[PDB]
């Protein structure tokens, strides 16, 4: 039958279908991770405080959803089927709402709803793109401003190059040097008189702390000072 | 969001290729990644993928692939303004949307501003508005790129999907015939000459990006002569400039050497020895190799009864691997505690001293200190340590020492001063006999909160593991054309705590809520099945839906 679509192994599902395959995917995910996936949807879209109250973090809303809407709208029918099917798969597993199958966590936390292709896309874009491919601290200008106020304009900029070097030819590289990278304005900038990196804090369990703006800054400072890029305030 | 990989082509034993991937996004409950197999409609894949993306960030289709964090500068900040909501680009041009936030037990509003360069991060009124991602407008395409590459059966069909992937991500390639590859993928901006990428630029017109650098410029290698491709978020390639993140550097001090030194100690690797690297790197102290020459010769002239030498002799007699004792709360050797002390003192005297307060807090970290629940992600050489390392190298470093970190004094004097600090603080804590020192071992946790700090499970569901291990959130291995057996490809992985996160209203946990959690701790692994026989032969359940449409 053409309309037919699941086998499981340690619990790992395998999906069999002959076309909109991702419905199977969406289905098994909503069985295994419905709560985790719902709280990724709220996190990537900044709706966490709708159910959790300390998270007004929500102000995530670091992107332009109409861009992503429009990208989805201009997809080929086949590309769109991935997103449409995954969403419909998730929605079908309606069964939780018919027989609350409801993960305990929903009860504990006190609220699931259906999905769209946007939500699905947003799970990727909220994580891989808006979070992990978006690493900047150009915090750098505040460091530069202070460096110049201590050493002077010229020597400040020389010390900035000592701490955040532009390139370093002694660095180990995955591609051995035997190809190389062929591509081989700071004095036009105003002053930056608190570094934004201080307005990002999480506790030891990894939860958001709900501190005051002052306190938060003091905390971020304190833990970065202790643990660095690989600590609670790292990146 | 960091993480490691070693693909092995000439270097494989009893196979044609071995891909071992270990992405590091932190440890969570339920597991960060999700196992899935997809069969039909063009696909024929098995693997595991973060947040159950339609695309399998780690898998194989009978070629294999994986990813680490690229960390390229694909984002720049345009410094745009007391005509509100207008910016000058010789003319006064902002886009705004209004957002209201619903709140459960409280009261509901703000605006977000976008320029032609992008979203406005911050407005400094005393001066300016800062707003640019090389990948803007290509996010969904990047998703569908990760999906379509699953259907690729050779290097060309693969790379043309890599070139549609716009985010800064290392991709990796291996295939049945022993071919391996690497593409530091991503969209990147074609900048004006003079554009310093570490700092904002004016957004008045003259500094706009020209467009995007060609995919021809994205670092690539295919069947390199070393017979392998190793990475732990290090430089893809010579003269390749890093992301502008102040805490991020590609210097002479790099943890990927710890991988490289292993992959050169012997001519070939079995699938077992390749997997055994996760163990080795996991427990490897990352700073001993960097600073031990300097400590060795700074104390060469001291007597043995001198604590500062005693410490260094202890480090000199250490193989640089941390193993936790049976009590489960201490390390067999005090090496890391020693180096943590020394390194902390050294940074306080050098890099930090040279930086105006409060910015010295950016360079204070020795890269060891962590809270009770253990590290949030991987462990690395810290930005302070790396800078210090360049200064310890002196004229062997290509980096110009604008300010001397050693304050006119010789290295050996500052080194010895920090050892004296280290000894004072360590002799107070664990006492005056070094051979009795029981230093705290680092623990590991599967936090109930996702990386955003938002809960994805009940506080109770957090799982503990006595031994922190510097390794992938998950680990997967693919082995191609194994000499023994009937299968062309053999795959393994480990999704701890388990595949399921389900707890029934009565609080009954699913069978597969926790069954990989001891497996992870012991460097074990389960098999990944691809073929319809293998799948059916190991079926535990089977459901058939009719989907209309
Ligand atoms: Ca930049």
């Amino acid at each position: 039958p053409p309309t037919e679509v699941i086998v499981r192994d340690y619990g790992m599902p395998h999906i069999y279908a002959d076309d909109y395959l991702f419905y199977g995917y969406g289905y098994v995910v909503a069985q295994d991770r419905l709560f985790q996936m719902e709280m990724a949807r709220r996190s990537t879209q900044g709706t966490v405080s709708e159910v959790l109250g300390a998270f007004v973090f929500d102000k995530i809303r670091n992107y332009w959803p109409d861009s992503i809407r429009a990208q989805i709208a201009s997809l080929s029918a086949e590309d769109k089927s991935i997103l449409q099917g995954y969403a419909d798969g998730m929605n079908a597993w309606d069964k939780v709402n018919a027989s609350p199958l409801l993960p305990q966590q929903f009860s504990t936390f006190g609220f699931p709803k259906h999905w769209e292709p946007f939500d699905v896309a947003m799970i990727f874009v909220g994580t891989m793109a808006n979070r992990f491919s978006d690493s900047t601290s150009e915090d750098n200008l505040a460091l530069l401003t202070a460096l110049k106020d201590k050493y002077g304009k010229q020597q400040g900029m020389a010390v900035f190059n000592q701490l955040k070097w532009l390139v370093n030819p002694s660095a180990p590289t995955t591609i051995a040097a035997r190809s190389a990278y062929p591509l081989k304005t700071a004095a036009l900038l105003p002053r930056y008189d608190p570094a934004p990196m201080l307005d990002r804090a999480k506790g030891t369990d990894g939860a958001l702390l709900a501190l005051t703006a002052d306190q938060n800054r003091e905390t971020i400072a304190a833990q970065f000072a202790q643990s660095g890029a690989n600590g609670l305030a790292g990146y | 969001t960091t993480g490691n990989m070693w693909v092995i082509g000439n270097k494989a034993q009893d196979a044609k290729a071995i891909m071992v991937n270990g992405p590091q996004f932190g440890w969570y409950a339920p597991a960060y990644t999700y196992g899935i197999g997809l069969h039909g409609a063009g696909y024929d894949v098995t693997g595991n993928t973060p947040f159950a993306y339609p695309g399998l960030v780690f898998g194989h289709n009978g070629i294999s692939w994986g990813s680490t964090a690229g960390f390229g500068d694909d984002v720049d900040i345009f410094a745009e303004l007391a005509k509100p909501g207008y910016y000058q680009h010789g003319e006064w041009v902002m886009l705004s949307r209004k957002e209201t936030i619903a709140v459960k037990d409280g009261q509901p509003t703000f605006t977000v501003w976008r320029t032609l360069h992008g979203n406005v991060i911050k407005t400094d009124t005393a001066t300016t508005a800062y707003a640019a991602r090389a990948w803007d407008g290509k996010e969904v395409a990047s998703l569908l790129a990760w999906t379509h590459q699953m259907k690729a059966k050779n290097w060309p069909e693969w790379t043309q999907q890599a070139a549609k992937q716009a985010l800064t991500i290392n991709w990796y390639y291996a295939d049945v015939n022993g071919n391996i590859g690497y593409v530091h993928t991503g969209a990147y901006p074609d900048r004006q000459p003079g554009h310093d990428p570490r700092l904002p630029v004016p957004g008045t017109g003259k500094w706009d990006w020209k467009g995007l650098l060609s995919f021809d410029l994205n670092p690539k290698v295919y069947n390199p002569q070393s017979g392998y491709i190793a990475n732990w978020n290090n430089s893809p390639q010579k003269d390749y400039p890093a992301s502008d993140l102040f805490a991020f550097l590609w210097g002479g001090a790099d943890r990927v050497t710890e991988i490289d030194t292993i992959l050169d100690k012997q001519p070939r690797f079995t699938a077992d020895q390749a997997w055994d690297v996760i163990r080795q790197t996991s427990r490897r102290d990352l700073n001993l190799r960097l600073f031990l020459p300097a400590l060795k010769d700074a104390t060469a002239n001291l007597a043995e009864n001198d604590p500062r030498r005693q410490l260094v002799d202890k480090l000199a007699s250490w193989d640089g691997e941390n193993l936790v004792n049976d009590d489960g709360k201490t390390y067999q050797q005090p090496g890391s505690a020693i180096l943590n002390a020394w390194l902390t003192s050294m940074l306080k005297r050098t890099v930090v001293a040279a930086v105006p307060a409060p910015f010295g807090k950016w360079y204070s970290a020795s890269g060891y200190e962590t809270t009770q629940d253990g590290p949030t992600g991987s462990l690395n050489i810290s930005v302070g340590a790396k800078i210090l390392y360049e200064a310890l190298q002196g004229d062997k470093s290509p980096i110009p020492q604008a300010v001397d970190l050693f304050g006119g004094k010789p290295q050996q004097e500052v080194i010895l001063a920090a050892l004296d600090d280290a000894w004072q603080t360590l002799s107070k804590r664990y006492g005056n006999d070094v051979t009795g020192w029981k230093t705290p071992a680092m623990a590991l946790t599967f936090r109930a909160n996702n990386f955003f700090g938002v809960p994805q499970a009940a506080a109770k569901e957090a799982r503990h593991q006595a031994e922190y291990q510097n390794r992938g959130t998950e680990n997967d291995m693919i082995v191609f054309s194994p000499t023994s057996g009937n299968r062309p490809v053999l795959a393994w992985d480990v999704v701890a705590p388990g595949q399921s996160g389900f707890i029934a209203p009565d609080g009954k946990a699913d069978k597969h809520y926790d069954d990989q959690l001891k497996m992870y701790e012991s460097f074990g692994r389960k098999s990944l099945w691809l073929t319809p026989q293998d799948v059916d032969e190991h079926k535990e359940s089977q459901e058939v839906l009719q989907v209309q449409r």
